[PDB]
RNA sequence: UGAGACAUCUGCCUCCCACUAGCCUGAGGCUCGCUAGGGGGCUGCUGCAUGCUCCCGAGAGCCUCCAGUUCAGCUUCUCUGAGGUGCUGUGUCCGCCACAAAGGGCAUGCAUGCUAGAGCCAACAGCAGGUCUGUGAUGCUCCCAGAUGUCCUGGGCCGCACGCGCACUACAUUGUCACAGUGAAGGUGUCGACAUGCCCACGUGGGCCCUGGCCUGAAGAGGCUGGGAAAUCCUGCAAGCCUGUGACGUACUGGGGAUAGAUGGUUGCAACUGUCUGCCUUGAACGUGGAAUGCCUAGUAUGCCUGGGUCAUCAGCCCAGACCGAUUGUGUCCCUGCCAUUUGUACACACCGC
RNA sequence: CACCAUGUUCAA
């Protein structure tokens, strides 16, 4: 299975609460936009965390996504 | 020691008249002719049976179809 | 005059690596400097013919294919041979001729067998120790 | 553009699967060698698109010494359906495919409470190339008669029955088991 | 060609005192008698200007005769020194091709030797155990449960 | 009509090159043709008086193909697996005597000498003697 | 200007390219038609123990590997420039030699 | 004489070694339906399967 | 803490790189050839075909540390340090105690989607598991000169009425032999402990490891002469299976090759209780194996050989390597067991309990 | 819901 780990959704979270108004639905700009805002010590961590971020802007996108605080 | 758990082919090492001739006059005339087929229907060696094939084919009775180290069909020329 | 408008590829299956050449020519094609023809093993010759005989021999009667082949065994260099011969033929036609006629060869290719134009990544897998492959193990024997 | 034929000589499109359980499930995938390494294992069900004539290559391929020889299974089949357009002047393929339909068990049996169970489409198919394959093996075993004949004789009668190929005379006794356990 | 068979046909001959078959062919008819096997057959049916190809009963009289010199004393027929069966013979000193049960008459007298003297080869052979160095432990069983 | 050595199968060449040096009456064999094998891993003699011949057109081809080649390689060539007991079977070269004597033949004939770094090269006249050959197995009917 | 082949071995692949690279810059400090690093295929040593000190237990075995990298590098220079560029002090673990013809 | 059968649903995995399956099968024919019986199976059953049922009477008990 | 993350390998790509890889160009050399093909048109018997005719173009297979365009030939293959790349991508369906997800199955795209594959590492508690015979690891204890120290000679560890584990070879024609062809990958290799020696050569050089090429021999093998401390030489290791042809023809048989006999090399100081090996001969059981039982899910099983370890010689072993390459299944808790919750208990050495 | 009995003494 491909549950992911809590080092990757706890990560997810705050990129998205910190970085909203930058992300996108797209997997693979905000692949390109968290290898610029994070510092992760691994390539294959950097794509979990993007596809989860990516996964959580699309439930933003579709409704209310119980879980995060966008502040704005 | 204790052991746990076909009558012989009398096949003609060598031709003979009846054989022979009936070679020549029914097996160009079946469909599929081949070693072991002309073993079983004449009772004769397999290796008479490849000198009968090679024979037959060489001067016109059959026409080889798919010849090879495994079955080596042959058929009745027409 | 040798202008020779070429395309160099490869294609490989398991170790075998063959490297083709498609030169403008006359419809030479050849492995090892021996034709196509004469390829063992006997019985998979229309393996090694089967690209062209998917394209037609209308679109190799104005090329020139030749493949260096090494590594791998028999089979392995007959599938390495054909994969090289489809990526030459469709590199060749994107190149050096219209890119509707690349993509009616290559969609040929492509409904036919996708391991003319992409590579099978299946290799080895490395033996373990208590057992003689892969997967099998040693006998194991209580009492 | 032209369709590709099984040996350069036999067309795997103009077969007529007339058994409508078993249409999609027989394979008319036309392809100029039955041998193909096309990784079909790779999904519950992709061994069902693989051209029955590459399936029945691998069957012919076992016990311990004939394991992975498709170079010698392909020359096999190559003869075997030789022989049968010769024996059988129609397609070689389509009087295979009359072998599987007619050698498919429809009931089989198993230990739910020994009791009766349907048999699947796919399972019918494998079972059938199964007891072709295996029943031309024991025939071809210490006899004169060569792989490729004990094949072809044995799709043969299995194609028209004739309760004498090890296919036909297997079924039967499966379905007569099955038909003693409802 | 498709040649018959003579009415002479031999089903069973004899070569030296051995019973052939005449239904095998000529070269492995041969390897019947004791000692001459299937190297040295074909060597001899090859010396004694005998076609391999035709079967061991359609030979004659004349053919078993110069194919049995051949097969008494082969040095004479260009079969090399090399290619026999007593390659030296102690108690002689001389090569030959022991054939047709001097063989295992030379097997004895070779026991013989080497059991008179208690020679450990000899020793084994008398006992009946495994000589030229085998492991007896687990191999040469031979039934006997106990 | 042009034809060379690699555009014919290596049997029907090696067959008729062994039927050129027959008929030809060249090559002075040797007087242990009829008792020696051809490697030590052999259960039987080569059973085909013209066996010599063959494996002359088998060598001759070889220095064709592979130029440089040495007694060496050509008892890697026709060595194969040897014939132990119960034991399994290792690669074994085969007897490098009758390799030699073909050899030192062809060379006597003019087809092939020894290279200048080492091992057999082919000559001038023995390359059209294979040709020529080739030709003729190639296109049976202009030969 | 004389042709020169250094010659660079290491079991540690960052402290090879460290000192490659140094070579080089210091060789087009002064430009000496240098021919970049030629990568020789790393010579694996495998070497397959049992782990067990004395054999009871499913055997069990440590595979072992130490991986040498080896780089050239061309250049056509003088005997003296060469050597100081190499004399340079030089990483720990590189092993460096000098060959000239 | 084999009454052949479209699956509709599958219904689960049955036999003690978990080797049949419960399929729910109408008895699509040559015009004629309505009419879904619960048979097993051996085998990989996918869906849109054409069971040839030799006998349609009795049916299995659902699990 | 562990799992995951991580690390290595395979798989796709970029950059870097090339007289230890390959290829092109040039210059020298060869050998075959200056046919056929293609586009057609006409032509006959819609269609199909046969001839004729017109036009367009002679090229193939190789050899060479020969060099070469910034005083840099190129990078498709090949080598490789870094880095890209996939995240279950897209579609659909399913998915909780009201709601809400984590997620999952199919299909598809991709070099690809069982944790991508395969491995490495792997916590806490233990077992009175193995090893004191791996150690100049070691406590107590024993022997300690007629030694349980040490060395040397010989023997033994291998000894055979039997029981077993395990592996190799088979019981053959999807085969054996005979000839021939095609055709891997990982690797190893010359006292830096030995040699502080032995041998040939001449008070001193060379050889000892892997070996090319040439010569002798039927082989095994031996001489002469070269290369390599190695992407350079062995070596493109011309591996076996495999493929083509021929022989055999269902017969314990040209299946099987155990046993045994005469005797030619090789390693070694030493070959007897045969180190290995050549040659001829000998030709056993075994005709698919009772009860029972092992391993295995895709480049996998199986088959088939190869390298390395051991090694002066001995591989049927182990550790790896490629090669040929599947049948089925995509589940279950029936068997054998594992994890978790509930429950009972007279168990706690813990059901091999009491 | 075939049948499935047993495990020497001290020590842990």
């Amino acid at each position: 299975g491909r549950v992911r780990t809590k080092t990757v959704k706890r990560a997810s979270k705050v990129i998205i609460e910190k970085y909203f108004q930058k992300l996108t639905q797209d997997f693979q700009t905000n692949k390109k936009v968290i290898c610029e805002i994070a510092i992760v010590p691994s390539t294959r961590l950097r794509n979990k965390i993007a596809g989860f971020t990516t996964k959580l802007m699309k439930r933003i996108a579709r409704g209310p996504v119980r879980g995060i605080s966008l502040k704005l | 020691k204790k052991k746990w758990s076909r009558e012989k082919l009398h096949n003609a090492v060598m031709w003979e008249k009846v054989i022979r001739d009936k070679l020549y006059s029914e097996v160009p005339k079946y469909k599929v002719i081949t070693v072991s087929v002309i073993s079983d229907r004449l009772k004769v060696n397999g290796s008479l049976a490849r000198e009968a094939l090679k024979v037959l084919h060489a001067e016109g009775l059959i026409k080889p179809v798919n010849v090879n180290a495994n079955c080596r069909l042959y058929t009745r020329a027409t | 005059e040798s202008k020779k408008q070429k395309v160099m590829t490869f294609g490989k299956k398991k170790h075998a690596i063959a490297v083709v050449t498609c030169n403008k020519g006359k419809g030479l094609v050849k492995c090892n400097g021996v034709p196509i023809d004469l390829l063992q093993p006997e019985p998979l010759r229309l393996k090694v013919m089967e690209p062209i005989l998917i394209a037609g021999k209308h679109r190799f009667r104005n090329v020139d294919m030749r493949i260096r082949v090494r590594g791998g065994g028999q089979t392995s260099q007959l599938y390495a041979v054909r994969q090289a011969i489809a990526k030459a033929l469709v590199a060749y036609y994107q190149k050096y001729v219209d890119e509707a006629q690349k993509l009616e060869i290559k969609d040929a290719y492509l409904q036919y067998d996708r391991t003319l134009l992409v590579a099978d990544p299946r290799r080895t897998e490395p033996k373990k120790f208590g057992g003689h492959g892969a997967r099998a193990r040693r006998t194991k024997s209580y009492r | 553009k032209t369709t590709p034929l099984l040996f350069k000589k036999w067309s795997s499109a103009e077969v007529d699967v007339n058994d409508l359980s078993l249409q999609d499930y027989i394979s008319k995938r036309s392809v100029y060698l039955p041998h193909t390494a096309q990784r079909w294992t790779k999904k519950r069900f992709r061994k069902a698109q693989c051209p029955i004539t590459e399936r029945l290559v691998n069957s012919l391929m076992y016990h311990g010494r004939n394991n992975g020889k498709k170079a010698m299974a392909v020359r096999h089949l190559k003869a075997c359906f030789e022989i049968i357009s010769l024996v059988t002047d129609q397609n070689p393929i389509q009087v295979l495919v009359d072998a599987i339909t007619k050698a498919g068990p429809r009931e089989d049996s198993t230990r739910v409470g020994r009791q009766s169970v349907d048999v699947s489409p796919l399972r019918r198919v494998n079972q059938a190339i199964y007891l072709i394959t295996t029943g031309a093996r024991e025939a071809s075993f210490r006899t004169i008669k060569t792989f490729p004949e004990c094949l072809a004789d044995e799709i043969i009668n299995a194609s028209k029955g004739s309760s004498n190929s090890y296919a036909i005379k297997k079924k039967d006794e499966i379905e007569r088991v099955a038909k003693a356990n409802r | 060609s498709l040649i018959l068979q003579p009415d002479d046909f031999q089903h069973i001959l004899r070569v030296l005192n051995t019973n052939i078959d005449g239904k095998n062919k000529v070269a492995y008819a041969l390897t019947s008698i004791k000692g001459i096997g299937r190297r040295f057959a074909i060597l001899c049916c090859k010396k004694a200007d005998i076609d391999l190809n035709r079967r061991a009963g359609t030979l004659s009289n004349d053919e078993i005769a110069r194919l049995v010199a051949i097969m008494q004393n082969p040095t004479q027929f260009k079969i090399p020194e090399w290619f026999l069966n007593r390659k030296k013979d102690p108690k002689d000193g001389k090569f030959s091709q022991s054939v047709s049960n001097v063989v295992e008459q030379k097997m004895r007298d070779d026991l013989e030797k080497l059991k008179k003297v208690r020679c450990h080869r000899g020793l084994r052979h008398m006992w009946g155990l495994r000589v030229r160095g085998q492991h007896t432990k687990t191999t040469g069983r031979r039934g006997r449960t106990v | 009509k042009p034809a060379v050595v690699k555009d014919v199968d290596p049997q029907k060449f090696i067959a008729a090159y062994a039927a050129y040096l027959k008929k030809a009456g060249k090559i002075e064999i040797p007087k242990y043709v009829d008792v020696i094998k051809l490697a030590q891993f052999k259960e039987l003699a080569p059973a085909d008086p013209d066996w010599y011949y063959t494996r002359c057109a088998a060598i001759a081809r070889r220095i064709y193909i592979n130029p440089g080649t040495g007694v060496g390689g050509f008892r890697k060539v026709f060595g194969g697996n040897d014939r132990r007991g119960v034991r399994p079977g290792r690669f074994t070269k085969s007897s490098g005597g009758i390799i030699r004597h073909c050899l030192q033949q062809l060379e006597k004939m003019g087809i092939v000498e020894v290279a200048s770094n080492g091992g057999r090269i082919m000559t001038k006249e023995g390359q059209r003697d294979l040709d020529r050959i080739a030709q003729q197995v190639l296109y049976p009917e202009m030969f | 200007i004389h042709k020169i082949r250094i010659t660079l071995s290491s079991k540690n692949p960052k402290a090879l390219e460290k000192v490659c690279a140094e070579l080089i810059k210091g060789a087009k400090d002064h430009k000496l038609r240098v021919r970049g690093p030629v990568k020789i295929p790393t010579k694996v040593l495998r070497i397959t123990t049992r782990k067990s000190p004395c054999g009871e237990g499913t055997n069990t075995w440590d595979r072992y590997q130490m991986r040498i990298h080896k780089r050239l590098i061309d250049l056509h220079s003088p005997s003296e420039v060469v050597k100081e560029i190499t004399s340079i002090n030089i990483e720990p673990g590189v092993e460096v030699e000098v060959t000239v013809a | 004489q084999p009454k052949l059968a479209q699956v509709i649903k599958i219904i689960g995995r049955t036999g003690s070694r978990g080797g049949v399956t419960q399929v729910r099968v109408k008895i699509l024919d040559d015009n004629r339906n309505d009419r879904t019986i619960i048979r097993n199976v051996k085998g990989p059953c996918r869906v849109d399967d054409i069971l040839a049922l030799m006998e349609t009477e009795r049916e299995a008990r659902r699990l």
